[PDB]
């Protein structure tokens, strides 16, 4: 039945987790233990994934979040206004993020990550105003003053 | 229910603001041209195609000038005056024939043709559909439905510069007599991006699972 | 103390577009249609655009898109280089040593500058 | 050629480097195993169509003098009534468990489970057969050979 | 010498040693082993083709078709009673202009031996055996494989007792086309399902070929 | 220590062959060609030769195969019960959600023993 | 404090990120295997002793009313001769396989094999285990309740 | 709700009794014994030993009869009345010294004296203490709080055969006239094991973390 | 098929594995002897850990006699072998034990058939 | 060697230890709770206090090049081109988790060498690409490549 | 865009580092002895504050030296100086399974200024 | 030749060529660093045991101690403003029968390079700098290293611009020893606090050593 086949592709799904592999962690390891190969693929730039091997999935339109909106409208913006162009942005945004956070993070969420980047990077704002200025965020919301279209402030 | 993606939202707007590097009002207008943007430009482009050889010839040679026809012009329609920055000015059709059918990507990124279609879709955007579609198209194709003859050329067309593509798919039969408002219907975006093609009585993308975001617009 | 120039970009593209605002700028190309190119493997550090599953592999140019700084430089703030960029047609087998002769016609069209490009 | 090698090598290589949340697993309290996970814990391990897998060229393999070897031993113990071939199947495909069932070969697993067999039908000792391997590798040590496999 | 030639050695010892089978045993079953392959898989497809009657028993019968390529299911194998791991069962599947049937065992690698040979390293792989029944029209279209989408594509898991052969349709430039000329362009690729018979194409697509480190 | 009777199976199929020598067995089947059945989520501990895949699927039977002790018995040295085996085809769209209609006639068959089947 | 909480949280999760080489194993060929690796996987899963490990702060655990059923049916099934309880530990410890050994609860692994003892040797078919486990899922259902771990 | 482990703990059981492998009173008679079982018993033979010399020597040459001492027969006071099936009949009573300090573990599983001291802790079982203490033992002592002079000799015992093994350690300083009762006190269970070392005024093991159960006992 | 009541005759007041007594016959060893540990195949199932293997130790006691887990384990009781309780230097098993340690040691019971005279 | 290969295989069966492997594919902002937000956006030099297992430590000899890696750091924040707590963010935390465990010590001090040129605009990344690719032909002729290999 | 490459060493030359930004935090907010908390700021992008220490209370021992913070200084920024603070931490305040055993062992790092406040 | 080898070429030849610094100050900085070593550290600990008043200064301002060794933390370095990455603010932080010091950077690597020499392997290890700082006392035991549990174990943790080397508490033995054979059982591990000076010991526990490929 329909709860029966949900329960099925639930175990697809959740067999994939217990593949058997040979996991190998890397702890800083010697020069001498990176081959020409290993090299490469350390050095690669993230972005570059056309030709890997993948599963094929179902896939899936998604609503854009009102955050995302901001996010896509404050990048343009910040290139408008020329503070760095699309290609500075790419760079930094799907290349110079990293492995990890490439693929760990959501899509958005890398554009929103190095615009908040290129402003400490250019020294348009010290990493300080940036940290304070996410900690007044925090305090605004906290206090019941509300975040922008995001949360309005607290009633009665 | 904030989270930390909406929390840095406001910090870099505000901040950004506050130095002057853009203003609460330019990020307004930005957001306005984005909601002007649809697929329907494009799809009016394939008609118009459709109808006027020598329009078609345009497109397939310079898709710059060919996409004014359809009141977007890559470099005055942006609110910069030199084209979006991300899209920048250098469209081109694809056009399918008997011989020939286009799919595109951007295994980089999501280059996308936004002036002319609007935004992209999120499966498109998709680490999964980046990795395989250059290599698997007929394969990724027949799950989206689409399976074309083994002779016919299937081209895949990564964007991987400035270039910016639309497919400009073949006419489809049981259209005879039709108008260009009734042809630009059944060009939905999924066959502007190759996914599908075109065919009377369908005038929107296949049904797909959606995605709910926490606070959508 | 650095001074970030915001108003190069705009005063070059504005009613001109970009990469509208660098023609003319490449010379004379060194390639052109119709000729059959590989694409060296360039040392990819920090940043390219040149897909890896492209190295080394032969295609033939059918169009030459337009003049830009190389991606390369770009990305870094380096616009003082403009070279020609090249849309290059690459057969499916030859890029995936498991394509099907049964589709045999299958090809893969993509952007080059042409630094990456020699005479096959 | 020698790009290309290398180009397909990379692309190998990469997809060892994707990123993930690996969660190792200590005998966790039985508060930690949700159903679904015990479903999947106590799954039969042969029963993999439907789960999502990469397209991979496919080729074919010469067959090795013991894997035919393997072959003729595991059907002529079901001949003589030793087992079924559904027997064999289950403790074969199934018994070895998710990690040897994947991480060992075909035949491996054809050869291990006839050596099973012979054990867990007291045909021979567990005891007999650590003694049969440690004489076989003494004599392949010594000089003397093995079967077809080695010659003195 | 690798640790399975030596695993080998004890297993065998330790059975003809316990007299569990005989050394005669074990040389009769590599000797019949020997003797198996494509061929009378082919010759059965090449029959239907050229007798409508034969087709219909392949059809409701493989088991007494199969005879008539000199492939008894049950007193060709050593046992008398059939091997025991390929049983008495074969089904052959008859392709049509309609309907197109291609074979696998995901539970493991379940052959029609007797009349096929031995089953390739691809089709015993779990790769193989996640994707076909899922994604058939994508696996097959990797072999080289496309069929109309309005044909029904059908797989054949073989799950239980029962061995499956596919029949071809006949394809066309073939006409007068004698009994072995038919035979020669069903390869066993073709009796799979994962490829389709074709004039002037007698062995199967290549592929990469892993060696073995001591080949039979 | 227990003795295993290595004569039996042999006795019982030679020249007759497996699974002819269970033939009649079963007695009646329960459904027949024609009957659209589910096929019930019996548990699956230790061993099972009904895939996952079609737990709780709809399909017709296209076929009554022959008659033989299920492999839940079998494996296990338990061939007193014997059951019929029937073949079953499923529309690839019951089994797998995603698949595409565009490919609507598309199905799989594939045994299953008369305990797994219920009336659908 | 809620911050050292979150900080410790943060210590735990950072684990799932350890960057490493992930080389999945899909039924390689023998010429893949080394010694090393056969000797690793036809190892015992329950000789863990030396391998190397990180400090965890030990705990204790409540005793589940299903753990102690489970040692009681384990120890009487021994005492009534269906096995010893040597046999018992090499199919708990050591057949069930690295993933379950580590995958699943220490009394998890003790009650499967219950189970499995009861079917190897044949004392209840498979058939009758299934529609047992059935049964006892129908009995929950009805609210007909199950022994003294939930009440009609 | 019910856990799949409670559902097949029922079948199995019920399984049992219905092909008359065990009785019902078989299940709950051994039910009983373990929830009499405790470390008690092993803590009065230690006190014991620290009282006599001659009990001392035959705790350490011969642990199964000194056990009777403290009225647990190894062989006898179990239902079986052939020693418990897990447990068997030989344990052996490890002798700390100034120069000497015994740790237990059963590196293959989790063997445990059962008969004189009850069952075993979470933390004895799991894969965790099983890999590091024979390896590491300062290291994984230091962490349950116990450390020893760099010269005395730390021994781990692992029971990886049908020997069982309690930790005797030596008689702490402040116990002068103790009374056998107030010494047995202070010998807990993980003195017993070795992790820890009897101290006047501490009674119980050390407190940490407990895990618990869904539906506890 | 399977004797359920074996076990129950041989042991009951009797015990595990005083059962076994007198049943191995003579030691191949005896206490103060130092041995090595052979590296038997431990295919399917050992009680002979890994950590010992090639190690060189020194037997304390001859704790017992009973048939080796490996044959137990798979219902075959009819050898009976003498069990050895063997006492390890830990810088004989493991390479990084510090000298500061250099008393420490590990005592564990290994049945004759792992044993060879060092 | 017995004990050789018995230190060898309690190496190889960590490769085996079983886990529940989530494999991360650009998840949707949904996916992401703020425990994982601060997982992911930390600073990877922020070990201190992660549970790990215990090494047999040991020593190494320095290599000549990584002798050269470190005068080359050094030199260029003692002439300005950055200061050593520039470096250590671009080295030890804007290099991402993965680098930053699976490379070399020394290799993320050189990398970033290489980065700072770029990034501070004293070479362009193409002059590094070619400098680069003429030092690979350079030692394939045979031309020698400095005190590393002779002519 | 121009980088000032002699800024440091006209600064620092003959004096040191951070000596050359003596006097520049003007008064400490804080002395020895004072007993502080440790504020968990935002460590996006860079810190030298590490995550174990956030939250925790810990004594001031020393004002070892004035500087800019390091997230400043990282990214070119020194126009701003701050006191650092060398902090006492009881490792079983640090970590929950610590041993009364060992309760007298301790944990001293540097923290600026900023991450401070009176416990 | 390695991959990191020619980088090291393309960046050093780049940066001379760009004038960022010159082939006299790559030369000049490899001098000084070859000067390095643990010897006066060695010598600063057994001054301050020979020397009450010199303890005292050692102390309280280690920058101006480390004069009296020859080490001048601001001019010694060719930069004259200190090295770059070590700073100039050295402390020395004394032990006593109550309290044992243990250095680690658990961000990095940071070490008293100009008084003690280039850090040990396994000191830059992400293993020592994740285990030290929670588990000093098992990650000591494992160099050898016990100290009384009433004893005060302290770890510093270099996470800013202070540097430390620790200096021991003079060990039983060693009345009436000069100066000379006090520094001589001073260690680099000693420095550092994963061990203690002892009588007769004059050079770090061996352990094993990982050769370079091209070292020296
Ligand atoms: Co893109
Ligand atoms: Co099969
Ligand atoms: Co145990
Ligand atoms: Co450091």
């Amino acid at each position: 039945s329909s709860s029966i086949r949900e329960e099925v592709h639930r175990h697809l799904g959740t067999v994939a987790l217990m593949q058997p592999a040979l996991h190998q962690q890397t702890h800083a390891p010697a020069p001498t233990e990176i081959t020409h190969t290993l090299f490469r693929a350390y050095t690669r730039v993230p972005h570059d994934v056309g030709g890997e091997a993948d599963v094929p999935i179902e896939y899936h339109e998604k609503e854009e979040e009102i955050w995302e909106l901001n996010t896509f409208a404050t990048c343009e913006c910040l290139a408008w206004r020329g503070v760095w162009t699309a290609e500075e942005r790419r760079r930094k945004q799907n290349c110079d993020v990293g492995q990890t956070v490439y693929l760990g993070m959501p899509y958005y969420g890398r554009w929103l990550l190095t615009a908040a980047r290129i402003l400490v990077d250019k020294q348009f704002v010290t990493l300080t105003e940036l940290h304070n200025k996410i900690v007044e965020m925090r305090e605004r919301v906290a206090s019941g003053q509300g975040l922008g279209e995001y949360l309005p402030p607290k009633a009665k | 229910e904030v989270s930390d993606f909406e929390i840095l939202e406001m910090a870099v707007r505000e901040l950004a603001i506050e130095k002057g590097l853009f203003s609460a009002e330019d990020h307004r207008v930005w957001k306005d041209y984005v909601h002007t943007l649809g697929p329907l430009p494009a799809a009016r482009l394939v008609a118009k195609a459709w109808l006027d050889p020598e329009y078609k010839k345009l497109c397939i040679e310079d898709g710059v000038e060919a996409s004014k026809a359809v009141g977007v012009n890559w470099v005055t329609s942006p609110p910069t005056q030199f084209g979006t920055p991300s899209d920048y000015c250098n469209l081109r059709v694809l056009a399918d024939s008997p011989t020939l059918k286009h799919v595109v990507v951007c295994t980089l990124c999501s280059c996308y043709p936004r002036p002319i279609l609007g935004q992209s879709p999120e499966w498109y955007r998709s680490p999964n559909y980046r990795r395989r579609l250059v290599r698997w198209p007929r394969q990724v194709l027949a799950e989206f439905g689409l399976q074309l003859p083994s002779e016919v050329q299937i081209r895949v067309a990564d964007s991987n510069q400035k270039t910016r593509y639309i497919v400009m798919p073949v006419r489809p039969e049981g259209t005879d007599g039709w108008t260009e408002d009734q042809l630009a219907e059944i060009v939905t975006r999924d066959c502007l991006i190759g996914v599908a093609v075109p065919k009377p009585g369908i005038t929107v993308n296949a049904k797909r699972p959606v995605l709910k975001a926490n606070r959508p617009v | 103390k650095p001074v970030w120039d915001r108003t190069h970009h705009a005063k070059m593209a504005t009613g001109i577009g970009d990469p509208q605002c660098f023609k003319g700028m490449a010379g004379k190309s060194k390639f052109n249609v119709g000729d059959r190119v590989r694409i060296k493997d360039l040392p990819d550090l920090f940043y390219t655009r040149t897909m890896t599953y492209t190295r080394g592999a032969t295609g033939t140019i059918v169009r030459l898109v337009y003049e830009s700084p190389a991606a390369e430089d770009e990305a870094f703030g380096n616009e003082e280089n403009v070279e020609w960029f090249y849309s290059i047609v690459f057969a499916q087998k030859d890029l995936w040593p498991e394509y099907s002769d049964t589709f045999a016609n299958d090809t893969l069209e993509t952007e080059i500058p042409e630094r990456y490009l020699e005479k096959a």
